[PDB]
């Protein structure tokens, strides 16, 4: 891959968007999986 | 070339002066272990597994009177288990890791070079002062028989439910 | 110029050939970007821990520990089964394990700080089976490529227990094919 | 059981869920059976169903509107509601809190500290995400270092 | 460009030794292989490891089954040491003993010379059972794949 | 090699449909210029010699079995055990039932570990061991002509590698291992 497509993947507004949108689905997983978790089980 | 695989070459760590020793280690245990603790191991249980085949067969000869009574007739593996219960086992245990406790110590000490593996200079009767090399290679030979010999016995006991002498009389 | 395992893919410029089970296999490159060191500490881990997951999975179908808790051929269910407190323990103790093995080093930026400290080498040889520098090569070679297959191994047998429902011997003596 | 009644036992809970299965039964009672519609309001009603048994198991208690209440004082009968959630949450701040102030400081001593901080050196960044899971005793390593706390005569000030 | 996960704080800019330990090649059974102190691989080497747990498995013999035996009432009988009453402590009459260090029964475990007991025992299960690789009662995965090469649509 | 140049060795193709491969030298027993997909490029050399010996071994000790099995000459006592049945196939399974194949299994499997897996592997380390060598030689009826032997053994376990895989197959459609 082109090294400045990969420094252009790398820059600030790229990541961010990447990131937090694996977060959302890491949270929306874990929710879809695990719902209604009002209290840590025990 | 090995005198015991004619077509492999000798292995490495047998120089040929243990006794015992043909060249036969085609997988190669002593390029992996230490070969003074393999010597050391090979010799227990050569003395282990003659002294269990001789009293496989002794007891099949012969029973000791009051033991009989606490194993109920029950043979090999079935009177450990009852003896066992007893509690016999357990003083035959305590003695001998009493004795495993300065066996390690003395393996520690041929591990250091210090003492020939398997020398735990008992000979009361003095029978090995005359061919020390002669008598070795019987012990090693007759133990490697005895390693055999009490593997068939023990499974031809889970096979048969005989011991060997009972099972020889009633293949 | 090109991989040995990959002919149409070009040599990984990072994989010099120097550690055991090389054979120029990086399609994706990520030797370029994560040190080949931290990737061969990474493997070995992976390797030997799928290993023992191997070699659990297979035996503890057969030979169990005393007690209903541990009595479970499938090992999923075993991994509920088992006493919730022991479990617990192990994982402690492999925390303290991790610690003490890499002597504190236990990240990315301190783990090699030691230039004597080697991708994959804890300390660990109790018997000093790799002190012999002519079976030491093919020992690496082969530790490598027993946690490559063990890993393989493992994935395969977790996933085709959550698909039977059954253990690893007992699916392959009694196999009955996916219906839905 | 502190001020309230458990909610396993609750009239107003039970009502609740009553309630909420009863909207969710009239909604579907207007929908063809085995049609998407009618699947996905009984996959609601059954959701509606589970949440409810757990919370009431869950040993939450809840009050006369018929909902849970936390107890978020320091006991231990209650400590799932916050104080161990609370837990997992500093855990996780304090991992991304250190290993960006590690990535601070590693941009800073680079070519291009701006560069950096603007287009990513994401190796290193990834390096440093990893690192985070110790946070808790590195960053007292490094108070007591006395590589955490500036002194107060390095720190620019604004005159009085 | 760098090359992430090096394993080298200064590359990271974190703090860092400036010389580090050399590491010598000595092992212990039970043991690592690391820095120590002089003297330390001798006296503590693994002579020591291996004879301290072959005398910790001999006194583990006597302790595994631990308990007052006696023969007065003509068979053996075995009595928890904490049955005994000890005399010049006051309230406690009754005192801990080396069951305090070792409580096999409150778990259920009968402990032995070696590790398990009659009670607690290894089960080993046999996995084949009946079953064969190929034209068994069991239907194994060569029987699957043999009967799937002559099937009949 | 025996009648080199005519028999085998470089310049010898025995289908000159295919062109001899000029990684085929000569050098081996058995080299009669065929190879036409050039396996011989990338194989190991004496790895593939040594397994060619071994399959041709085992089909000639195999035809010989079959073809008693099919005339119905068996050892006294076999067909009280076993049956009296004269498919090869029945056979096999009757065997297996009653223990016979597990322990042929067992022994085979005991000398590959202790005598063809060491042998192996220091002949592809370089110990210079002809393939298919093990000494066993206890009549001498090598010491003459050995490499005539050599030969003779290759050709003839190669056409009863062919034989048994012509007569298991015979025996699947007709019924019989001729196939007549
Ligand atoms: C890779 C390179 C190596 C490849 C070499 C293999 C080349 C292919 C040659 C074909 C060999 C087929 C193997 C299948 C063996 C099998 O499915 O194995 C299954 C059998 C299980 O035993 C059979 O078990 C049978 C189980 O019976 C059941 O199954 C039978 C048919 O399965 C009938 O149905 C019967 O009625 C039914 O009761 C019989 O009861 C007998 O016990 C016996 O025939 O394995 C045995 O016999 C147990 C023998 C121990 C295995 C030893 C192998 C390792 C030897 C190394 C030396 C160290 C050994 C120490
Ligand atoms: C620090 C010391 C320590 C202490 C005091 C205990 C105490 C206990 N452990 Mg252990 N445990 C320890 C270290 C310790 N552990 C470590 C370091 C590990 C990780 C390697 C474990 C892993 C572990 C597991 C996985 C389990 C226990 C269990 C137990 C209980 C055993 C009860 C019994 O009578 O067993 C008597 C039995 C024996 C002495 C047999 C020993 C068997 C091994 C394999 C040999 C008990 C609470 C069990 C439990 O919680 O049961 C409810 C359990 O399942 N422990
Ligand atoms: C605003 C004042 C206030 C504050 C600051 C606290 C603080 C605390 N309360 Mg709470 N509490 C308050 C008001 C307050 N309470 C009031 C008004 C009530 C009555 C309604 C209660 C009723 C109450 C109960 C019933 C209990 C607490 C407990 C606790 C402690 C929980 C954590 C703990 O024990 O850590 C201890 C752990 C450590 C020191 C270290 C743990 C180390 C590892 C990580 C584990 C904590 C110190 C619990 C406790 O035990 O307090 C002593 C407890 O049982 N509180
Ligand atoms: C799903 C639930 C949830 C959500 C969405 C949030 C969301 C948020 N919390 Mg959090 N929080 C939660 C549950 C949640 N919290 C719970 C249950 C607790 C109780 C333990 C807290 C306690 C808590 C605190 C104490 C703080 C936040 C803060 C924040 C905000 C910034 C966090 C940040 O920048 O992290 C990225 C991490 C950093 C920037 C590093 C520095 C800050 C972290 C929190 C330090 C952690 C370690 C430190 C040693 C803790 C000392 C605490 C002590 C002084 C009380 C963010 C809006 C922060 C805030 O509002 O600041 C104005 C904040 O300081 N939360
Ligand atoms: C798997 C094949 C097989 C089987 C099932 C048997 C089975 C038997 N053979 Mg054996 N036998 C075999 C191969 C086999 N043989 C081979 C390859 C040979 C070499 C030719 C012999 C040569 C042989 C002889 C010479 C005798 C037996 C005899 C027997 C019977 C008694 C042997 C005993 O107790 O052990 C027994 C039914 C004995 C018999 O018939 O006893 C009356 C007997 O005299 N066998
Ligand atoms: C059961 C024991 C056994 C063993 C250990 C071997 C070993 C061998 N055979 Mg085999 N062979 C056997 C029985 C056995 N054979 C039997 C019963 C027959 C029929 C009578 C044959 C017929 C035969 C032929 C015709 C040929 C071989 C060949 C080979 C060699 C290459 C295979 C290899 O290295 O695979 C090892 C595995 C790998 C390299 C990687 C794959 C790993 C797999 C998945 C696991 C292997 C499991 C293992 C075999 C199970 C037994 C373990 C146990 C001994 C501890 C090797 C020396 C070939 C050769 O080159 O000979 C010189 C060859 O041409 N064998
Ligand atoms: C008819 C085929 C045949 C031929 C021509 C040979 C030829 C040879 N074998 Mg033999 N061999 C054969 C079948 C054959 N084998 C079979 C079926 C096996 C498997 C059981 C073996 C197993 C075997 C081993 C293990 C070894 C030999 C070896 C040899 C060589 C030494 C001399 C010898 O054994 O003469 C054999 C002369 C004969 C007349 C044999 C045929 C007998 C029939 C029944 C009449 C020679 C190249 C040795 C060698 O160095 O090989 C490279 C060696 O170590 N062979
Ligand atoms: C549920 C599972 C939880 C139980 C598992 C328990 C295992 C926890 C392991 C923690 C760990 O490995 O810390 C690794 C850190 C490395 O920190 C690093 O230490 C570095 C120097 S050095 O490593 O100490 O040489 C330092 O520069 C760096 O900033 C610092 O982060 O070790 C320490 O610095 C001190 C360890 C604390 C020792 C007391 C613990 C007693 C228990
Ligand atoms: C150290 C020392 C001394 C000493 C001493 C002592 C006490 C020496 C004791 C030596 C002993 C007991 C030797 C025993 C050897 C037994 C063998 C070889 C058994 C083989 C069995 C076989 C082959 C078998 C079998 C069988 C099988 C398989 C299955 C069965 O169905 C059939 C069958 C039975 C045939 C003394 C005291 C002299 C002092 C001296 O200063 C030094
Ligand atoms: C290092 C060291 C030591 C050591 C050591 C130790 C303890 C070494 C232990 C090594 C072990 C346990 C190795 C295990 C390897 C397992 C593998 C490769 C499994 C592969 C499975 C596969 C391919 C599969 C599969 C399958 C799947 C998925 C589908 C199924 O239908 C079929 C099947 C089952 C076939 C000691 C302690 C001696 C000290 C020494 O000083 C140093
Ligand atoms: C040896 C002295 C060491 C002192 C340091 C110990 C510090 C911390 C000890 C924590 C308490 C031990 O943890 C413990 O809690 C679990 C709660 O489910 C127990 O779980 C189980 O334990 C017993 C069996 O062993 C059973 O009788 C209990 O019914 C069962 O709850 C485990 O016994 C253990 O995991």
């Amino acid at each position: 891959m082109d090294s400045n497509f990969l420094k252009y993947l790398s820059t600030a507004p790229v990541l961010l968007t990447v990131w937090l949108s694996f977060t959302a689905g890491l949270v929306i997983e874990a929710n879809r999986f695990f719902p209604d978790m009002l209290y840590f089980p025990m | 070339m090995s005198p015991s695989i004619p077509f492999l070459k000798k292995p490495d760590a047998l120089d040929g002066t243990a006794a015992g020793d043909i060249g036969f280690d085609p997988l190669g245990f002593s390029s992996l272990a230490d070969i003074k603790f393999l010597q050391e191991a090979e010799i227990k249980h050569c003395r282990i597994a003659m002294l269990a085949a001789a009293g496989s067969i002794a007891q099949d000869i012969f029973t000791f009177p009051g033991y009989s009574a606490l194993t109920g007739g029950a043979k090999m593996t079935a009177a450990h288990d009852k003896l066992v219960a007893t509690g016999t086992m357990g003083q035959i245990l305590f003695w001998v890791s009493f004795a495993e406790v300065f066996g390690t110590v003395a393996l520690f000490d041929t591990l250091d070079g210090k003492r020939a593996p398997g020398d735990f200079k008992f000979d009361p009767l003095g029978m090995g002062k005359k061919n020390m090399a002669d008598m070795q290679l019987k012990e090693i030979k007759n133990g490697r028989l005895a390693m055999l010999g009490i593997a068939g016995m023990t499974h031809g006991y889970f096979i048969s439910g005989k011991g060997p002498l009972e099972l020889l009389g009633n293949f | 110029e090109k991989s040995a395992s990959v002919p149409f893919l070009s040599k990984p410029e990072k994989l010099d050939g120097s550690m055991a089970g090389d054979v120029g296999f990086d399609p994706l490159g990520i030797s370029y970007f994560i040190d080949v060191k931290w990737l061969r500490e990474a493997e070995l881990k992976h390797g030997r821990i799928c290993m023992l997951a191997t070699a659990g999975i297979l035996v503890q179908e057969v030979i169990h520990l005393p007690g209903p808790a541990f009595s479970s051929k499938f090992a999923l269910d075993a991994w509920s089964t088992a006493p919730r407190g022991g479990m617990v323990q192990i994982l402690i103790a492999i925390g303290l394990i991790e610690m003490v093995s890499n002597r504190f080093a236990i990240t990315a930026t301190d783990m090699f700080a030691n230039p004597n400290r080697k991708p994959g080498d804890l300390g660990f040889d109790p018997l000093s089976l790799g002190a012999n520098p002519a079976t030491r090569a093919k020992y690496e070679l082969s530790e490598v490529i027993h946690g490559r297959a063990a890993m393989m191994g493992l994935s395969g047998m977790i996933h085709q227990m959550i698909v039977s429902k059954q253990p690893v011997i007992d699916q392959l003596l009694n196999f009955k094919p996916v219906d839905a | 059981v502190a001020g309230l009644t458990p909610c396993k036992d609750s009239k107003d809970f039970q009502r609740r869920l009553d309630g909420s299965v009863k909207k969710l039964k009239t909604r579907l009672a207007k929908y063809e059976k085995g049609t998407p519609p009618a699947l996905a309001l009984e996959k609601q009603i059954e959701r509606t169903q589970a949440r409810f048994e757990r919370y009431g198991k869950a040993g939450l208690l809840c009050g006369t509107d018929g909902l849970p209440h936390l107890i978020t004082d320091g006991r231990w009968s209650h400590s799932g509601e916050f104080v161990i959630p609370g837990l997992f949450f500093l855990y996780i701040a304090g991992w991304i809190g250190w290993v960006g102030r590690s990535y601070v400081l590693f941009a800073r001593e680079s070519d291009k500290p701006t560069e950096k901080e603007i287009i990513l050196d994401v190796p290193a960044a990834l390096s440093f995400v990893s690192t985070g899971f110790i946070w808790p005793v590195s960053a007292f390593k490094e108070f007591t270092s006395g590589n955490l706390i500036a002194d107060e005569s390095e720190i620019t000030v604004s005159p009085r | 460009a760098t090359v992430g996960f090096s394993g080298v704080p200064s590359d990271f800019c974190r703090p860092a030794p400036t010389a580090f330990p050399a590491e010598p090649a000595g092992m212990t059974v039970f043991g690592a292989r690391g820095p120590r102190a002089e003297g330390h691989r001798d006296k503590f080497g693994s002579r020591h490891a291996a004879v301290s747990l072959a005398c910790a498995a001999l006194l583990w013999q006597p302790i595994s089954q631990a308990g007052m035996y006696s023969i007065d009432s003509g068979s053996l009988a075995k009595k928890s040491f904490s049955e005994m009453e000890v005399p010049g402590f006051g309230d406690a009459k009754k005192v801990p003993t080396i069951e305090s260090f070792f409580p096999f029964t409150k778990n259920g475990f009968d402990a032995s010379p070696a590790l398990f007991g009659k009670d607690s025992m290894i089960v080993f299960e046999n996995p084949l059972g009946k079953c064969g690789a190929y034209a068994s009662s069991c239907h194994t995965f060569l029987d699957e794949m043999g009967d799937m090469l002559k099937a009949t649509p | 090699l025996y009648k080199e140049g005519s028999l085998q060795g470089k310049g010898v193709n025995c289908i000159p449909i295919f062109k001899r491969p000029d990684s085929l030298k000569g050098d081996a027993v058995g080299d009669m210029g065929f190879d036409p997909f050039g396996f011989s490029s990338w194989v190991d050399m004496n790895y593939v010699r040594e397994a060619e010996i071994k399959h041709g071994r085992i089909a000639m000790l195999a035809f010989a079995g079959i073809v008693v099995e099919v005339l119905g000459i068996k050892a006294p006592g076999a067909g009280k055990i076993l049956g009296s049945s004269t498919d090869i196939f029945e056979i096999h399974n009757a065997a297996v039932e009653k223990g016979s194949m597990g322990q042929i299994l067992l022994w085979c499997g005991f000398f590959e570990m202790t005598a063809g897996l060491p042998a192996m592997q220091q002949m592809l380390e370089g110990s210079g061991r002809t393939p298919g060598d093990f000494g066993f030689d206890p009549l001498g009826l090598g010491k003459k002509d050995f490499a005539q032997m050599q030969i003779k053994e290759i050709q003839n376990g190669r056409l009863a590698m062919l034989a048994v895989s012509g007569m298991v197959h015979h025996a699947l459609i007709n019924g019989k291992v001729q196939g007549l």
